[PDB]
């Protein structure tokens, strides 16, 4: 529950870090932003669920 | 290139996007993600440093007050519950903040460069008196509901940090909103010198929730006012019509709201309770005379007729109406109302019974509180005089404040002036020079 | 002196009066070209 | 060559460095009050 | 007093409030890379 | 009659008017006149002001024994503190005179007009085609003025705080600030003298090297002005051989070439500094002081050891300690 | 203790989303 | 040669990578290894004052004012 | 002739002209900047001013200096290799060797400096008015730095080269010569402060008077760096300024010469006040007030108000500022108002 709390949140951060470069560059460099229109819409799809799990993982840690 | 150095000069690079809507937004909506990244970001900065057993003024916070006075993580006398409402709105604005700069960096630049056609509903034409009047009433909507997402809070969710709380300071339920206009806009006729303060003079929740309710709807009402009309016509042969005009306007409106900040902030005891901001500049002065007059009693000093250096009266003297205040240089903050002093008031200003009798401990320890937390300090964070010496680490919530936004307040004036002179030389049509043919100066007559 | 405060305040709002009647009187027009 | 906008940034946040190296020192120093 | 479990991240939350100024900051980068248009 | 009223606001705002009274000088005439008047009453022949609300009197006019350098219009009393004190509050002259009245009425109708005086350098600048902006130069001693007589007074809670209207008045501004504040080591200042100096500095560089780069038109017995005709269409100064002078004085890249460029730098400079000078007096108006440096150095044991920092302590207690006398009957020093 | 380790990252982030640009040459 | 070129020059880099943090060491070390200190006979954080004395050593006459402030130093100050 | 080459090769246009003037002033302007910067990192204040005043010491940009020679120095050269410092480097710094040094290196420094805008002028061919200009500043510099201490016991009185160490040198001034109530200093801030009023005023004025030449709104690449006609409405401003304040410039001859006047003369007058505080000769009182004041307590103006201000800064600071005075000033003679 813990680590598996400590997990989401810091792979929540790793995520966002990455995520934060990424979409830059993705409407950026119009190279497609069609393929990564794919890698970006799974990032966004994903964080939200993450947060969900911090949040809802957070009353059982804290 | 799509804006490039053929539309305006690289330090004037945002102006460029004074006609692509769709870009424009980018920035609007990028813009508001840093201000709940920072009011997010800040937050956990601030909880991360807070220190529960110890004076909130003391420790640089800004924004857990804010909290605070909304009836959250707080009871008695201010003293600090439960954090966990500090980190929620901590951490919630923090990711709103992801969201917001999503969609700003996604219009700014992926999406249409310009609106008017991906969607004629959410383009807009500058010269439409009637979007704007339209876009304007949408907001003006927005705002009202917030204001009424207030009154909320205060009625039905929780209460508002009440410090005159008759128990003594508390978190309260206002279910009791001063409705009646005679007294709500009252305030507004009230002049802005010492003793009637205007706006700054609010001192209890009942008005500041029932003043918020009329906000709320008046405001309400003009949004959809704007959404179903067009501005008449002297409202029209007024009123410039332009991209910086529009601007302009908006920046003389901060600016205003700017300085009444500040004073708020400064003189306000109810809304900024000086349980969690400091204790007000004249408060503190005041504290110093509640002090000295109680300790000197203690000697056996008799207050009422004790005579100073000039023949006034070291611990009471009267002001200029004839009620009795404290003396020395404090006559000039006889207009102060608080808490702690207001129970040795009497009809005719401090009473000397009470004064001789019936102050409490926690009013000597609070007068002598607030006496050694008074708003002076220094840039580098010395608590005090500039004579004094290092030790004290401090400086008044209520000083940072203030003074940040007089100077933000302030440059937001010149920035009206500068965006307003702009415009009315940009519709005329000569913010680029005199016209080396028609050199409208040449065909006037000589006044020599 | 219940007086001059009277006259003080009818000669103030002349000029404030004045002033707002003023600029609404179309000012933009009021310059060398467009308008 | 090196693009000048990296010449200029690079040795930018290099002051921001030393420059705030400056501003610690100053609350841990001899220049400190403690 | 960041939540016992977030405490781990107590140093990350020690600058993140500094970031704003940053996108002013790159405002400028950005520009000198695109050699002042 | 065209219309009486459209004839008024035709006249008003005629740009044919050898003083251009505008629509903001419909305000700024009158309030102008006012503050005017009253001052040259008060400075001759006003009595005694009560300042410090300490019943001591402080006579400030010339017929009360005061010469141009020491006279001064006294501040309203400290216990009026912010109260409006206009004379319809006064039970009469006398005891309006002795609360010091007349600096209020001056002080506002002054703030007042000054600032439509700055409303007026855009209107005429708007009648006559010109871009505006330069009232917003104006802004920055006019900015002064206000931190100095309303901004400062409205933060320490009295108006009998705010800078007198005399010389040795302004003098006793400065010093007693400098002991309450520190104000020479603060930033903002230190900028305002930056905008000062570099002003005066480069004031002094433009005038020269321009007037140096004339155009010989004159004989060499014959003014050197009379070499420029108001209503020139060329220019009265080799720019380019200014540039080349300044250019090898220093350093090429680092001398101005584009008029345009150098003027706008000319007048950038001492706005900007003046606009944080205020700012500092409208800041410290709310006690954020000046850096307090005072035993910040101290040895390995823990003695004090002194930097000039310190020497500017005790020079400052030396104010502190003596300004206002008989007015302080506490401790500290909160007001 | 060290969490300049942070700063250093988040840090070069910003120049880096516009140096990949100036690699992928494009958009800027 | 044109600034512009030379900030930009793999050679300078390749050049003054070196010589920079060269110079910034060696000043380091300078302050570090208290050599400065001596060079300039400032007094280090223990030589103020002698361990009671609570005087300061002003030199008092100028002609034997070197004389005197090595005896100033001799009160192990 | 090996001369004219010794000529041809300095006159000769680089990126940082030489020059025969450099040959002064490079050398000097060098070593005064760099001794500053020396003694502000590395040099103490404590054998001369019992104070902490380099950055190894403690001090932050503001508070460090270069602080001036002891009292007993008088008013010696402090040379390297003088009666004093024997030669010795390290004593020379504690004795304050590095004031002099920065004080007469920098002042052959603005000589050079001045004879460069002279020669440089020359060359290029301009009228010298720069040079005229700069004699402001040397009068400052002269009187302030040399004049003035030569005037007093010692360098010791001189102001020390540093942030703060110049506002004990205001302070100081007010406190015991009430120099700001002195008419030099008047006209001297009236010019300052007056110069940098004409040269804001000026700015703006041409920068909301100008002709368009672009289509552009950056208006600033619209500029003809080859002369031609006038960048701005000269005969516009001249209107505006008319109706405005009431009177206006039209004669740019005449208004840049102001230009050059008001600040410069300004300076001179400055000096000329502080050139009497020498020899103390300041102005200090007004008679008339202070015989009124004696017999009459009720008397009382911003004046003698501030009198008492001084009193109090000499009290106070007297002591850890004149060290070599040996001054006790027991608790109960110092000057003091109620409960402060
Ligand atoms: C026309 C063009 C105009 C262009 C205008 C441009 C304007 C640009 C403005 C830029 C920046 C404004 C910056 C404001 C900074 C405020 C810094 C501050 O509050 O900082 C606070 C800190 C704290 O200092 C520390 O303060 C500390 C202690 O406080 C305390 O700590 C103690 C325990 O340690 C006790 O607890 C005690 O009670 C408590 O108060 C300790 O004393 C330390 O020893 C001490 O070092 O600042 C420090 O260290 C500071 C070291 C500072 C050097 C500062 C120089 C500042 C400005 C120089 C300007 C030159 C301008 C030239 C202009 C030319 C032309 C325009
Ligand atoms: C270019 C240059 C531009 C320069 C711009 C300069 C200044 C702009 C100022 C804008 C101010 C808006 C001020 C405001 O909202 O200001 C509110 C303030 C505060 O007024 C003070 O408010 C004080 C009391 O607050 C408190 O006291 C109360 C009991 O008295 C209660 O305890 C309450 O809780 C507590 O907070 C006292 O009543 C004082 O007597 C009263 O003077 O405005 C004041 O001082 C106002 C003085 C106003 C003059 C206004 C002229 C307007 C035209
Ligand atoms: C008018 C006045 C306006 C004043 C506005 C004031 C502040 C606005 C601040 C936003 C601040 C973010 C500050 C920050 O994060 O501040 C961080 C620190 C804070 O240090 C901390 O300060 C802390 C405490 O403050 C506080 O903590 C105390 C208890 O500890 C008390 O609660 C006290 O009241 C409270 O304020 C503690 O003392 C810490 O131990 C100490 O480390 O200071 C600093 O950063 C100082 C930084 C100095 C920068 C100097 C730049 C100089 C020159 C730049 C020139 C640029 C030129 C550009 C030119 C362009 C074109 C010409
Ligand atoms: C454009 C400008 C460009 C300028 C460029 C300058 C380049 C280099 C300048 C060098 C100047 C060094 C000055 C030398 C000096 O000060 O040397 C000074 C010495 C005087 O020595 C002083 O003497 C004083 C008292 O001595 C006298 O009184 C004493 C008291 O007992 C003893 O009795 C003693 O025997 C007796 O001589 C004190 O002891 C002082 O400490 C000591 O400095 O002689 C002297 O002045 C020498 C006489 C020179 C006079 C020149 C004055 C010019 C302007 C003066 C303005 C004054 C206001
Ligand atoms: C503070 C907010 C702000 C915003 C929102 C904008 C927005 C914009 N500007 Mg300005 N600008 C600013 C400040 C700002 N600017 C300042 C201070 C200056 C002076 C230094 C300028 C000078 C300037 C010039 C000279 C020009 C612009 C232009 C533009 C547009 C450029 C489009 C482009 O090609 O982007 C290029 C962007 C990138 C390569 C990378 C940007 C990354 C940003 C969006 C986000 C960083 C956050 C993070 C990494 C994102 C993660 C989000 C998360 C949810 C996943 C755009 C609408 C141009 C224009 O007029 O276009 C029509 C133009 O010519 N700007
Ligand atoms: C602040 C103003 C703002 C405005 C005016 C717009 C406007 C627009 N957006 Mg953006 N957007 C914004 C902020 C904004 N957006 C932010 C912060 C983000 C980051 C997530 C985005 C991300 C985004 C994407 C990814 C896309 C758009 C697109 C579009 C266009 C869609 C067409 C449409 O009308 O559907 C707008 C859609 C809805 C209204 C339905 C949403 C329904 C739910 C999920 C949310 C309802 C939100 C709100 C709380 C409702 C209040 C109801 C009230 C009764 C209380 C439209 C022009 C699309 C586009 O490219 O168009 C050309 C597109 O693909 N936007
Ligand atoms: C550049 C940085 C900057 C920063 C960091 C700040 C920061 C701040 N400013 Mg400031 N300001 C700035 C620039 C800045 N300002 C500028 C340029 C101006 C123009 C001159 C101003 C003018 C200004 C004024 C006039 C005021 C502030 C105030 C404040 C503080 C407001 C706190 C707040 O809640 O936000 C404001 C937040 C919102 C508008 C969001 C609306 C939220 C509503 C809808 C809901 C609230 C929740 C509800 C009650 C709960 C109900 C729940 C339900 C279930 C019942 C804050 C410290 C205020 C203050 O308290 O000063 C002491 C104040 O009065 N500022
Ligand atoms: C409230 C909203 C607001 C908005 C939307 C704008 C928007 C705009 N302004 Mg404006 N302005 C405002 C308020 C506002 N302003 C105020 C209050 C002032 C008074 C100072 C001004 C004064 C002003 C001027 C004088 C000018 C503009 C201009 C512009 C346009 C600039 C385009 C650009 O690339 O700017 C990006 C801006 C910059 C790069 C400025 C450089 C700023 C540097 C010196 C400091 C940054 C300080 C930072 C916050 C602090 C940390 C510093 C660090 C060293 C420690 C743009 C349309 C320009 C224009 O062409 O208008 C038509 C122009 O010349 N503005
Ligand atoms: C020399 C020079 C210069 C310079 C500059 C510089 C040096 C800059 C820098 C800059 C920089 C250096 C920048 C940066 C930026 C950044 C940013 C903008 C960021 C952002 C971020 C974010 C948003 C993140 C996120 C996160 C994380 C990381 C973790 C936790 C969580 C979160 C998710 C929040 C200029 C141009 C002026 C010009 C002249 C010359
Ligand atoms: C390269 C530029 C060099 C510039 C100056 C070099 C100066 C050397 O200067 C010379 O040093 C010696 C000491 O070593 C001094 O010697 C001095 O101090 C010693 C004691 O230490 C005495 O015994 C001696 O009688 C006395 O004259 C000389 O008085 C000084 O003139
Ligand atoms: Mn005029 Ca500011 Mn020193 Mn309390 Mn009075
Ligand atoms: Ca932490
Ligand atoms: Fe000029």
């Amino acid at each position: 529950m813990t680590i598996l709390f400590q997990l989401a949140l810091a792979a929540l951060v790793i995520l966002s870090f990455v995520m934060v470069i990424g979409v830059p560059v993705a409407y950026a460099s119009p190279q497609d932003w069609d393929r990564s229109k794919q890698l970006i819409f799974l990032g966004s799809g994903l964080w939200i669920a993450l947060v969900l799990v911090v949040g809802v993982l957070n009353f059982f840690v804290v | 290139r799509d804006q490039e150095s053929s539309g305006f000069a690289w330090w004037a690079g945002n102006a460029r996007l004074i006609n692509l809507s769709g870009k424009l937004l980018g920035a609007h909506v990028a813009h508001a993600g840093l201000i709940v990244f920072w009011a997010g970001a800040m937050t956990l900065f601030e909880l991360a440093h807070f220190i529960p057993e110890k004076p909130m003024y003391e420790q640089g916070l800004i924004l857990i007050p804010h909290i605070a006075t909304l009836g959250w993580g707080v009871g008695p006398g201010g003293e600090v519950v439960d954090t966990f409402p500090f980190f929620v709105v901590g951490v919630v604005h923090l990711i709103s903040s992801a969201v917001l700069g999503f969609g700003g960096v996604y219009h700014a630049i992926r999406g249409p460069e310009t609106l008017e056609e991906y969607s004629s509903f959410f383009g807009y034409d500058w010269k439409d008196k009637n979007k704007m009047t339209t876009i304007l009433g949408f907001h003006l909507i927005v705002l009202g509901i917030g204001a009424l997402l207030l009154v909320a809070k205060a009625m039905f969710f929780g209460g508002l940090y009440d410090t005159w709380a008759p128990g003594g300071g508390d978190v309260r339920v206002i279910t009791n909103p001063t409705l009646d206009p005679r007294v709500i806009f009252g305030y507004l006729l009230k002049s802005p010198f010492g003793g009637e303060g205007w706006i700054v003079s609010v001192n209890n929740l009942e008005d500041v929730v029932g003043g918020h309710i009329w906000i709320g709807l008046i405001c309400i009402a003009g949004g959809i006012w704007h959404i179903l009309t067009t501005p008449f016509g002297w409202a029209r042969r007024a009123f410039i019509w332009s991209g910086e005009a529009y601007l302009s306007y908006s920046l003389g409106a901060l600016s205003m709201m700017g300085f009444i900040a500040t004073c708020f902030v400064w003189f306000n005891n109810t809304v900024y309770p000086s349980e969690f901001y400091g204790p007000t500049g004249p408060e503190a002065s005041q504290a110093q005379a509640m002090t000295f007059l109680i300790r000197d009693q203690k000697l056996g000093a008799n207050v009422g007729s004790a005579q100073g250096p000039t023949g006034l009266g070291k611990y009471l003297m009267r002001s200029p109406t004839g009620e009795i205040i404290f003396g020395g240089e404090t006559m000039r903050f006889w207009d102060f109302r608080g808490p702690w002093l207001e129970p040795l008031r009497g009809p005719n200003g401090l009473d000397l019974n009470k004064i001789k009798n019936d102050i409490q401990p926690w009013q000597e320890r609070r007068a002598a509180e607030y006496m050694t937390h008074a708003p002076l300090g220094s840039l580098n964070s010395v608590g005090g005089v500039a004579t004094e010496i290092n030790s004290v680490n401090f400086v008044s919530p209520r000083s940072w404040l203030a003074t940040s936004h007089f100077v933000l307040a302030f440059f937001f004036l010149v920035g009206h002036l500068w965006h307003a002179g702009r415009a009315r030389a940009a519709a005329a049509g000569f913010e680029k020079g005199i016209d080396r043919e028609s050199e409208p100066v040449l065909s006037m007559p000589s006044l020599d | 002196m219940e007086t001059l405060k009277i006259t003080v305040y009818i000669v103030v709002t002349f000029f404030v009066l004045l002033f707002v009647f003023g600029f609404l009187s179309g000012d933009p027009a009021r310059n060398p070209k467009r308008k | 060559r090196i693009p000048l906008w990296i010449v200029a940034t690079v040795a930018g946040m290099g002051v921001i460095v030393i420059v705030g190296l400056f501003f610690y020192g100053a609350y841990a120093g001899l220049g400190s009050s403690l | 007093k960041l939540p016992e479990a977030y405490a781990i991240f107590d140093p990350l939350v020690d600058v993140l409030p500094v970031i704003p100024v940053l996108f002013l900051a790159l405002a400028f980068v950005w520009q000198a890379a695109v050699g002042f248009r | 009659s065209a219309n009486l009223w459209e004839r008024f606001c035709n006249w008003v705002t005629s740009t044919d008017n050898r003083l251009y009274v505008g629509w903001f000088g419909v305000i700024m005439i009158p309030t102008l006149l006012a503050a005017t008047i009253c001052f040259v009453i008060a400075f001759i022949a006003a009595p005694p002001v009560d300042i410090d609300g300490i019943r001591e009197p402080v006579s400030g006019s010339l017929l009360y024994g005061n010469n141009i350098i020491t006279g001064a219009v006294v501040p309203s009393s400290n216990a009026i503190g912010l109260h409006f004190y206009p004379i319809w509050e006064a039970a009469s002259l006398d005891e309006w005179l002795y609360n010091g009245g007349p600096y209020q009425l001056i002080i506002f109708h002054f703030l007042l007009g000054a600032s439509c005086y700055m409303g007026r350098q855009w209107e005429l600048s708007y009648r006559l085609g010109m871009r505006p902006w330069i009232c917003v130069a104006y802004s920055a001693p006019l900015a002064s003025a206000f931190a100095v007589f309303l901004i400062y007074p409205i933060g320490q809670g009295s108006f009998s705080d705010g800078m007198p209207l005399g010389i040795s008045g302004t003098f006793n501004f400065m010093i007693v600030f400098q002991a309450e504040h520190n104000i020479l080591m603060h930033p903002f200042h230190q900028l305002g003298v930056a905008g000062v100096f570099g002003g005066a500095l480069f004031c002094a560089m433009h005038g020269s090297l321009v007037t140096s780069s004339l155009i010989r038109e004159t004989t060499e017995t014959e003014s050197a002005n009379y070499g420029y005709k108001f209503g020139q269409e060329e220019e009265t100064y080799n720019i380019v051989a200014a540039h080349g002078y300044f250019g090898r004085l220093i350093f090429q890249y680092a001398s101005f070439n584009n008029s345009r460029s150098l003027h706008f730098f000319l007048a950038a400079w001492p706005v900007v500094g003046v606009w944080f000078t205020a700012l500092g007096i409208s800041t410290m108006a709310f006690n954020l002081n000046g850096f307090n440096f005072n035993h910040s150095v101290i040895d390995a044991k823990g003695n004090v050891i002194n930097t000039w920092a310190d020497i500017i302590n005790r020079a400052n207690l030396g104010m502190e300690v003596m300004h206002e006398r008989n007015a302080h009957n506490f401790p500290l020093d909160l007001a | 203790i060290a969490q300049l380790t942070m700063i250093a990252m988040i840090g070069i982030a910003g120049p880096m989303i516009i140096f990949l640009l100036a690699v992928r040459r494009g958009n800027l | 040669r044109p600034f512009s070129d030379i900030i930009t020059s793999v050679r300078y880099w390749v050049i003054h990578s070196i010589t920079i943090p060269a110079l910034f060491i060696a000043g380091w070390l300078f302050v570090s290894t208290g050599l400065a200190y001596d060079v300039f006979g400032t007094p280090r954080p223990d030589s103020y004052y002698a361990q009671e004395q609570r005087s300061i050593p002003l030199v008092t006459d100028r002609f034997e004012a070197k004389q005197q402030v090595e005896t100033f130093l001799e009160q192990l100050k | 002739g090996w001369f004219d080459i010794l000529d041809d090769w300095l006159k000769r246009d680089r990126f940082v002209f030489v020059g025969w003037s450099g040959i002064l002033l490079f050398p000097c302007a060098y070593l005064a900047l760099g001794g500053w910067l020396t003694g502000t990192t590395f040099v103490t204040s404590w054998y001369t001013h019992g104070l902490a005043s380099s950055y190894l010491e403690g001090c932050n940009f503001l508070t460090v200096a270069v602080s001036t020679p002891a009292n007993s120095m008088g008013h010696s050269l402090l040379l390297l290799w003088g009666p004093e410092a024997q030669g010795d480097f390290t004593r020379w710094c504690q004795l304050g060797g590095l004031w002099t040094f920065i004080a007469l290196h920098g002042a052959f420094g603005l000589i050079g400096f001045m004879l460069r805008q002279f020669e440089i002028a020359r060359l290029v061919g301009v009228r010298p008015y720069n040079a005229i200009a700069f004699s402001a500043p040397i009068a400052v510099f002269v009187s302030v730095f040399l004049i003035y201490p030569l005037g007093q016991s010692s360098w010791f009185f001189a102001p020390s080269f540093g942030v703060a160490a110049i506002f004990r040198f205001l302070l100081f001034f007010q406190g015991f010569h009430n120099w700001t109530l002195n008419p030099f200093h008047m006209m001297g801030v009236a010019g300052v402060l007056g110069g940098a009023l004409l040269c804001a005023i000026h700015g703006a004025t041409v920068e909301n008077t100008l002709f368009q030449d672009g289509e552009g709104a950056s208006t600033f690449r619209a500029f003809n760096p080859t002369q031609a006609e006038e960048t701005y409405s000269m005969v516009t401003a001249n209107r505006f300024w008319s109706q405005i304040f009431g009177i206006a410039f039209s004669n740019k001859r005449w208004l840049h010469f102001f230009m050059l006047f008001v600040p410069v003369t300004g300076l001179w007058m400055s000096a000329i006040g502080v050139v009497g505080l020498a020899l103390n000769l300041r102005s200090y009182d007004f008679i008339s007030q202070e015989i009124r004041a004696a017999e009459d307590p009720e008397f009382e103006t911003f004046y003698t108000k501030n009198l008492l201000l001084n009193e109090g800064i000499r009290a106070w600071m007297a002591p850890q500022d004149q060290p070599h005075e040996n001054f006790v000033f027991p608790e109960e003679v110092l000057p003091r108002g109620n409960a402060l």
